[PDB]
RNA sequence: AGUAGAAACAAGGCC
RNA sequence: GGCCUGCU
């Protein structure tokens, strides 16, 4: 029914800024090694350790979802999953 | 013979002979309304809680001697044990269906002639003639009209005298009645319900609803009759308008 | 895309779509524990606001009072007590100045319903504080234990049958040295002059529940028995005064009220010129009731009362001057819970003034420290202001003097206002030929009102243009618009029996069509609704279905039974026949020609066992309390079947000290039973005399005796067995 | 003179003759000489009326003393002597049963030979002219009138007189006995004119004694007694006396009015803490359902055949264990008492009947889940004093709550179409107006739009439970009993269909007082895996009971299923109150009818085919991040269904209250939004009392979002 | 534990 | 263990 495709992921330095996208054909999950998946952010709704850092848009005329991450730290380094409303992506690491 | 008789048994006792001594006949209201039970502030809880329950309703004692204890299957009808401050017993509501599908039956023809207002009322609608529905907009004016399309042309008062001596010829006391409308209402009124046997206080109250005339203030927009009004419901709205002739027109 | 109903505003005006904001369809908010806490707070309250009064010491009661009349003038927007008397009597003047023959008329039928009102009357009440026992009772058992203490102590002027009687033996009760009382755990127990007084001057505080609209409990008080008949009678007095008073709402209905407001303010604007601004005020008064002092209803009542009979005066001045020494009991008390040893204990709140202050919280503490000076034998005295609304008619009257006291005679300016006034709320139109003018009319009018113990709610008032506005949930927006939401708690069963739900439920679907602009489908899917619910209530399906229940077998033989099975009753477990043109039918008549004869006879047969009717007043009359207003009676129209059983009683009474109670409930309904059957008219029109039950029974047998033997079934034997039987009964009661 | 009444008259005579006094409230001690007047009078009829007995003949039989007999009937029986109201009830019964006329006085004696009454009177002055003055003050008299006088004389018109001779002998002789007596004393100064008709009286009610002190402490400051606080009171003129304080009262008392502009209302401040939890009784957004594809109808069947019946549908049971803790209570139990759940539906599933409820074991599992034997135990204050611990039950605002995005989404998914019909409404009278059927075609629309909805689904599932839940507490007040949430609809190809949402264990539930709480533990099936938004499960415990494969396109899912397990609790009104949660959707469509009526008004023609079909009019309903969307007359219908079924699940005080004083804001708005120049006298009063309400209820959390959201929108 | 929210329930009393 | 009450 919904097809989600993942982008945007990879590797930077502490303090610096990522930006994933989410192509649907609705929010942003991540899992850490060792850890549970926790909601990032979903729209807007946003987990307490991404406020003000991370932002979250939508544009549902072209179906994509960014999620613009500011601030990096060595506790954001995940798999981070797109999700509709449940369908999930493939999973994009970013290494921080 | 028997009332009296009970009236000695009570006063054999010392308690109720002291109660009907000292009593004084005007303070009769007060100790009849004398109870511990205090009127209910959520009845629809209560009914809704109380249904559930086994032997939730009151019955006069005589239903120990029409109706057995128990039905085919078993399922108790009635219980003996009386209710907080009364003679009654608490019974099941099965009791009630029970005296409907094999309790005493009587004749109730003479039911239609006590109570005439609701017969009345489904005789004119029966009869009535509905029309097209108009659709415009309903200048409703707030107007004082009279509900009650029976009243006889008496106030309260007036009327009570006169539902006194229909029902209760020997307490009316020094009235005897002079318009002589209220002469011919005595006359019907009496020879039409002579042996009816429904209750002396039921009949009363019946009769008081049809005589007096009552009123009351309404949103309106047109109408103003008496019959017209019992139907304000069904003919005006908001927005739709919907002719209607009573069967008596 | 988010569902938010709240955005259907931007399209529908508020007004138009105000039901939507009135979330009358889950359980109201219900207090759980004692009222102590509101009732300590209330007091409180009432004497801080008033605090830069006089103090006083009341030499009979021993009570600190507190009088802040002609105090100094307020210097603050925070609500104040000091009413000047010069002003209010000035008020009142000018009140009858525009409506002059308004107190004289008044007056007068007033003192003809006074010198002809009758004890009973007081029955007419619900639950009323009765001091014999120190707890709330129905009214006319606090009436007949008060009575039987009277007798016992020598007071029997009563036994006149005048409430005036009544009255002249209470205040006689006032000057005795000691009277007597009853207890059982009986006990006879003996009250002095001040513990007397004080039983006689104190009010009963419970908690308010299903209140809707707002987050906290509020405390609400039942006086006593000795102070009612004095009530009445001023509430009498107020009634017929406010009923010549147009701009009073409160002796009047809901649709008499829009009609009122709608009256006015077309006077109000139309009347108003081109240059003329019109502003109407949605105003509500904070603290209406703590704020009014019962001195200043003394002082208007004997200015109302001028050139009047000094015994009216005085009658009508007793209530009152109770009022002003009147003293509240705390309430039930307060509940302590010890989990470390894992119990609860119950204080009863006579214990405030001595008990330490280590169990209460810092709030409570406070409370109880600053409560405890008017603290006198378990209650605490509320000279200041009134309680709750007991002087509903007169706070009116003064509401309404003030509205009338700017017809622009007495402005002396070019703005001016009118309105209307229902206690503790109102709508104020103001007129002026320009903004600075309606600033200077609404500042001059809080300003008065500020000046005979009035405030206004600043935080819950607001001005527009006229043309919209609030009044007591009714909203007027170019005409009144229907809400619907206010109602729909009364469209479930009511709980009275079957018949009687059936009867209440379709008449309150016609009536909200009528009055609430109830839609036709919509009336349809609330007759549907309710009969689902009817059905599942009473376990009464429609026979048909395999529904089992407790009750499903009887009526399931009742339906293969019957042949025209169309005339069964839906408590009976037959089909519903009603619709929007049936509504205003009952239930029997609409199927009374489908009935078989057999079951139509069962069905309403005089000699059933569950039909019981006690008097004319609770035939067919039901108590239903509306939501969002005080208790009301509805006439609803039905035929008395064998469905119109009456439910059973609480029976918790078995467990109490107060046992008894049930032994002379029964006893009396015995005497009654046997009197109704000796007199048949003593439920109709209540029995009047000053003779006794048996002379009047023996003698009624006497002669009915004689006169059925001269016509009827009585024979010679019989009717010598009845006379030598009343002379037995006659012997008995000489000894 | 009373001591002649003293000597002579016997006791009861004497008596009789006081109660007449005392009936209309004369004092004796003033005028006695009609005491002893009517007291002769009531004499001469005794001894006229006694003595005189009849048989079956007429020929009265006269007997100086009744012999023992049935024979004792008394030729006259008397009138007087009795109360007025008795007195009136003997006239109408003769009158009624003799026949005969009403008088409008009071007569004295019956009889029946003649079958009429006689009124005797003896008075001083000669009979020939007191005759025809009693006469004249009768009208048009049948009854034979008859008297005495003490001369010795006697009178009557028709030459009648009605009995023996002998006894109008001993009459006289009474007669003369009584005035050569009175020669004895000496009384005829007055005898003849003694009385005169006098009645008047005045109404005393004096303030005197402790009463009159209150009075005088019930005053302004500056008076001293009643009688002057009156006196100046009725001196008391208009001088312009609220002129002058007006003026001497200082200006800071004011009622300024503040302007009410489009940047003057800011947004409403929602509290900040850990987020909103669940509340509801049941799962709304997250319930599964198994289902048998029966027949029979919503109230038809057998709860506990019908739930084991739909719950051997599904195959792929595991053996439970903990997925997420209660955090707070003992898991195990909750573990314990599900095996516990299953092992007894297959117990009954062994037996020969399915009983139609059941009641369940007591074990340690369910005392502890149900909260058994914790009350703590009352007892005495003079028992409890000196214990350190012992205060008061905590009394204090709610904990803080910050509101999540959950129940935004719940409320999204609350208002969605589904494949089934939730709503088997009952039989009406055949229509036979038009506006009868034009209401019936109105109704099928709205029935039509909201059966298929999750709110109507919602509904019938609080009804069915709170039903069940208040019935079986009624029954069964002392044994824990087993219930399964059953709800019955109809699929789009016309099947019948049950669904077993889980079930629900109630336990002791001695409910006296309407807030008293009666504790159950409710399980339910679902596939929502609790480990993505735990904080809205913060009181539940959830298992992983099994799996399930539900056709999709994608192989085939096979995924986890869930059990939610938490402890709960309601109340005699909150069970009564969801019982009644059918009137939620009167609440939604009569607002929507309300609009119909209102826009046909307009158009004079009734407008609901096209507002239902064309769907072209649509009315703001919700916002996106495009802007505010709108939607058909049916997705309002939905929409207000919900808001409504909401408001009845998540009731409570702040929702009152947040609605009362956001209602104020909404209309002080719009009166801005219609150019009506609005103003306040302290708006920050007004938010204030609109933020305190806002404490930590997800849904009064919800709506005061919603009104911020208004308010940005709107004000433009 | 839970319900609930300015104080309560999580049975009461009587033997 | 036995019995009583469920707005008093």
């Amino acid at each position: 029914q919904v097809q989600l495709q993942e982008s945007g992921g990879g590797l930077v330095q502490p303090g610096g800024s990522l930006r994933l996208s989410c192509t649907a054909s609705v929010g942003w999950y991540r899992q850490i090694s060792g850890k549970e998946r926790e909601l990032v952010a979903r729209i807007t709704d946003y987990s307490d350790s991404v406020k003000g850092r991370f932002t979250i848009t939508r544009d549902n005329t072209k179906n994509t979802v960014y999620l613009q991450m500011n601030s990096l730290k060595r506790g954001d380094t995940a798999v981070y999953y797109c999700n509709a409303e449940h369908i999930w992506g493939q999973g994009t690491q970013v290494t921080v | 013979m028997e009332r009296i008789k009970e009236l000695r048994d009570l006063m054999s006792q010392s308690r109720t002979r002291e109660i009907l001594t000292k009593t004084t006949v005007d303070h009769m209201a007060i100790i009849k309304k004398y109870t511990s039970g205090r009127q209910e502030k959520n009845p629809a809880l209560r009914m809704k809680w109380m249904m559930a329950m086994k032997y939730p309703i009151t019955a006069d004692k005589r239903i120990m001697e029409m109706i057995p204890e128990r039905n085919e299957q078993g399922q108790t009808l009635w219980s003996k044990t009386n209710d907080a401050g009364s003679d009654r017993v608490m019974v099941s509501p099965l009791a009630v269906t029970w005296w409907n599908r094999n309790g005493p039956t009587t004749s109730a023809v003479h039911y239609p002639k006590i109570y005439k207002t609701y017969f009345e009322k489904v005789e004119r609608l029966k009869h009535g003639t509905f029309g097209p529905v108009h659709f415009r907009n309903q200048v409703k004016i707030r107007r004082r009209v009279d509900i009650n399309p029976g009243h006889a042309d008496l106030s309260a008062k007036e009327a009570q005298d006169v539902i006194m001596e229909v029902v209760f010829p020997n307490e009316v006391g020094a009235r005897i009645l002079t318009s002589e409308s209220q002469l011919t209402i005595t006359k019907e009124k009496k020879e039409e319900l002579q042996d009816c046997k429904i209750s002396p206080l039921m009949v009363a109250y019946m009769l008081e609803r049809e005589l007096v005339r009552k009123t009351r203030f309404l949103p309106v927009a047109g109408g103003t009759s008496s019959v017209y009004i019992e139907v304000l419901h069904l003919t005006q709205g908001t927005c739709w308008e919907q002719m209607y002739t009573p069967g008596g027109e | 895309m988010d569902v938010n109903p709240t955005l259907l505003f931007l399209k529908v005006p508020a007004q138009n779509a105000i039901s939507t904001t009135f979330p009358y369809t889950g359980d109201p908010p219900y207090s759980h524990g004692t009222g102590t806490g509101y009732t300590m707070d209330t007091v409180n309250r009432t004497h801080q606001y008033s605090e830069k009064g006089r103090w006083t010491t009341n030499t009979e009661t021993g009570a600190p009072q507190l009088n802040p009349i002609d105090g100094p003038l307020p210097e603050d927007n925070e609500p104040s007590g000091y009413a000047q008397t010069d002003c209010v009597l000035e008020a009142m003047a000018f009140l009858e100045e525009s409506h002059p023959g308004i107190f004289e008329n008044s007056c007068l039928e007033t003192m003809e319903v006074v010198q002809q009102t009758r004890v009973d009357k007081l029955t007419q009440g619900r639950q009323t504080y009765d001091w014999t026992l120190n707890r709330n009772q129905p009214a006319a058992t606090a009436l007949a234990n008060t009575i039987e203490v009277f007798r016992s102590n020598g007071l029997t002027a009563n036994e006149s049958g005048r409430l005036i009687d009544f009255l002249k033996d209470v205040m006689e009760s006032m000057d005795k040295e000691e009277m007597e009382i009853t207890t059982h755990f009986k006990k006879k127990q003996r009250l002095n002059k001040r513990s007397y007084l004080i039983r006689a001057l104190t009010l009963n505080t419970m908690t308010k529940d299903a209140e809707r609209g707002k987050l906290k409990r509020r405390a609400i008080a039942t006086p006593g028995m000795q102070i009612r008949g004095f009530v009445y009678f001023v509430e009498t007095l107020a009634r017929s005064i406010c009923e010549k008073l147009e701009q009073s709402g409160l002796p009047v209905g809901g649709n008499e009220k829009k009609a009122k407001l709608a009256n006015v303010v077309r006077k109000m604007m139309t009347n108003s010129q081109d240059t003329e601004l019109s502003f109407t005020i949605t105003g509500d008064n904070t603290k209406w009731n703590e704020n009014q002092n019962p001195r200043m209803f003394l002082a208007m009542i004997t200015y109302i009362t001028r050139n009047q009979p000094e015994w009216f005066r005085n009658v009508l001045s007793i209530a009152p001057i109770m009022f002003s020494n009147k003293m509240a009991r705390l309430g039930k008390g307060y509940m302590f819970e010890s989990k470390s040893m894992k119990l609860r204990t119950q204080i009863p709140a006579e214990m405030l003034a001595s008990i330490d202050l280590k169990y209460f919280n810092d709030s409570t503490r406070k409370k109880i420290e600053k409560i405890r000076p008017l603290l006198i034998d378990g209650t605490a005295s509320l000279s200041p202001g009134m309680m709750m609304g007991m002087f509903n008619m007169l706070s009116t009257v003064l509401g309404v003097s003030i509205l009338n006291l700017g017809q622009k005679r007495y402005t002396k300016t070019t703005y001016w206002w009118d309105g209307l006034q229902s206690s503790d709320d109102f709508a104020l139109i103001v007129n002026a030929p320009n903004h600075e003018g309606i600033q200077a009319g609404v500042d001059r009018f809080y300003r008065t009102c500020k000046l005979l113990g009035i405030n206004m709610s600043k935080k819950k008032s607001y001005i527009n243009r006229t043309g919209t506005f609030e009044f007591t949930s009714f909203f007027y927006r170019y005409g009144f618009v229907a809400n619907f939401s206010m109602e729909l708690p009364s469209f479930g069963v009511s709980g009275i029996n079957e018949s009687a739900d059936m009867s209440i439920g379709v008449t309150v679907i016609k009536n909200n069509m009528i009055n609430n602009d109830l839609g036709p489908a919509t009336a349809q899917m609330a007759l549907q609704l309710f009969i689902k619910d009817y059905r599942y209530t009473y376990r009464c399906h429609r026979g048909d279905t395999q529904i089992q229940t407790r009750r499903s077998f009887e009526i399931k033989k009742l339906w293969e039974q019957t042949r025209s099975k169309a005339g069964l009753l839906v408590s009976d477990g037959g089909p519903n026949l009603y619709n929007i043109r049936n509504l205003h039918i009952p239930e029997v008549c609409l199927k009374w020609e489908l009935m078989d004869e057999d079951y139509q006879g069962r069905l309403c047969n005089p000699l059933n066992p569950f039909v019981s009717h006690k008097e004319i007043e609770s035939v067919n009359n039901a108590v239903m309390m509306p939501a969002h207003g005080p208790a009301k009676n509805m006439e609803y129209d039905a035929v008395a079947t064998t469905h119109s059983w009456i439910p059973k009683r609480n029976r918790s009474i078995l467990n109490t000290s107060q046992r008894g109670i049930l032994e002379d409930e029964q006893m009396y309904q015995k005497c009654c039973n046997l009197f109704e059957k000796f007199f048949p008219s003593s439920s109709y029109r209540r029995p009047v005399g000053i003779s006794s039950m048996v002379e009047a029974m023996v003698s009624r047998a006497r002669i009915d005796a004689r006169i059925d033997f001269e016509s009827g079934r009585i024979k010679k034997e019989e009717f010598a067995e009845i006379m030598k039987i009343c002379s037995t009964i006659e012997e008995l009661r000489r000894q | 003179m009373e001591d002649f009444v003293r000597q002579c008259f016997n006791p009861m005579i004497v008596e009789l003759a006081e109660k007449a006094m005392k009936e209309y409230g004369e004092d004796l001690k003033i005028e006695t000489n009609k005491f002893a007047a009517i007291c002769t009078h009531l004499e001469v009829c005794f001894m006229y009326s006694d003595f005189h007995f009849i048989n079956e003949r007429g020929e009265s039989i006269i007997v100086e003393s009744g012999d023992p007999n049935a024979l004792l009937k008394h030729r006259f029986e008397i009138i007087e002597g009795r109360d007025r109201t008795m007195a009136w009830t003997v006239v109408n019964s003769i009158c009624n049963t003799t026949g005969a006329e009403k008088p409008k006085f009071l007569p004295d004696l019956y009889d029946y030979k003649e079958n009429r009454f006689i009124e005797i009177g003896v008075t001083r002055r000669e009979v020939h002219i007191y005759y025809l003055e009693k006469a004249n003050k009768i009208k048009s008299e049948k009854t034979h009138i008859h008297i005495f006088s003490f001369t010795g004389e006697e009178m009557a018109t028709k030459a009648d007189y009605t009995l023996d001779e002998e006894s109008r002998a001993r009459i006289k002789t009474r007669l003369f006995t009584i005035r050569q007596e009175m020669a004895s004393r000496g009384l005829w100064d007055s005898f003849r004119q003694s009385e005169r008709g006098e009645e008047t009286i005045e109404e005393r009610f004096e303030i005197t004694g402790t009463m009159r002190r209150l009075a005088d402490q019930s005053l302004p400051p500056n008076f001293s007694s009643l009688e002057n606080f009156r006196a100046y009171v009725d001196g008391f003129e208009p001088n312009g006396y609220i002129e002058g304080k007006l003026s001497q009262m200082s200006k800071e008392v004011n009622a300024r009015i503040e302007p009410f502009l489009k940047t003057t209302p800011r947004p409403l401040r929602l509290p900040d803490g850990p987020p909103c939890s669940q509340r509801s009784k049941f799962l709304l957004m997250d319930a599964l359902k198994l289902s048998i594809e029966d027949p029979s109808h919503e109230g038809e069947g057998i709860p506990l055949y019908d739930a084991i019946k739909c719950m051997r549908t599904f195959f792929g049971w595991k053996e439970p264990n903990v997925v997420k803790p209660h955090e707070k209570g003992i898991n195990p139990n909750y573990l314990l008492a599900w095996k516990q759940v299953l092992a007894e539906l297959q117990d009954i599933e062994n037996e020969e009947k399915i009983p139609k409820t059941k009641n369940m074991k007591k074990t340690s599992q369910l005392k502890w889940a149900l909260g058994e034997n914790m009350a703590p135990e009352k007892v005495d204050f003079d028992d409890c004093k000196d214990v350190s611990d012992l205060k008061q039950y905590d009394s204090d605002e709610p904990e803080l709550r910050s509101l999540a995005s959950w129940i935004q989404s719940e409320f999204n998914k609350a208002c969605e179409l589904t494949d089934s019909s939730w709503i088997e409404l009952d039989e009406i009278g055949e229509d036979v107006a038009p506006i009868e059927h034009i209401a019936s075609m109105r109704r099928n629309y709205f029935t039509a739009e909201v059966s298929h909805c999750r709110a109507t689904e919602y509904i019938m599932k609080g009804v069915y439970i709170n039903t069940a839940l208040l019935n079986a507490s009624c029954a069964a007040m002392d044994d824990f009993q087993l219930i399964p949430m059953i709800s019955k609809c109809r699929t789009k190809e016309g099947r019948r269909k049950t669904n077993l949402y889980g079930f629900i264990i109630k336990g002791r539930s001695h409910l006296r007082n309407d807030t008293d709480v009666v504790n159950f533990v409710s399980m339910e099936f679902s596939l929502t895996d609790p480990r993505l938004e735990p904080h809205k499960w913060e009181k539940y415990c959830v298992l992983e009971i099994g799996d399930m494969l539900l056709r999709s396109a994608i192989g085939q899912v096979s995924r986890p299923m869930f059990l939610y397990v938490r402890t709960n609790g309601t109340s005699k009104i909150k069970m009564k109150w969801g019982m009644e949660m059918r009137r939620c959707l009167l609440q939604s469509l009569q607002q929507i009818e309300s609009m119909i009526e209102a826009e046909s008004s307009v158009k004079e023609k009734d407008m609901t085919k096209e507002f239902f079909e064309n769907k072209s009019e649509t009315w703001p309903i919700g916002e996106s991040p495009k802007g505010v969307e709108e939607g058909s007359i049916g997705k309002v219908c939905r929409t207000l269904l919900a808001k409504s079924v909401f408001n009845s699940l998540y009731a409570s005080p702040q929702l009152e209250g947040f609605s009362a004083e956001s209602r104020k804001l909404l209309l002080i708005v719009q009166a801005l939004r219609d150019n009506l120049e609005p103003g306040t006298f302290d708006l920050g009063g007004l938010y204030e009392a609109i933020e305190e309400c806002l404490i930590n209820d997800p849904w009064v959390l919800l709506n005061a979002s919603w009104f911020n959201s208004f308010l940005t929108h709107a004000l433009r």
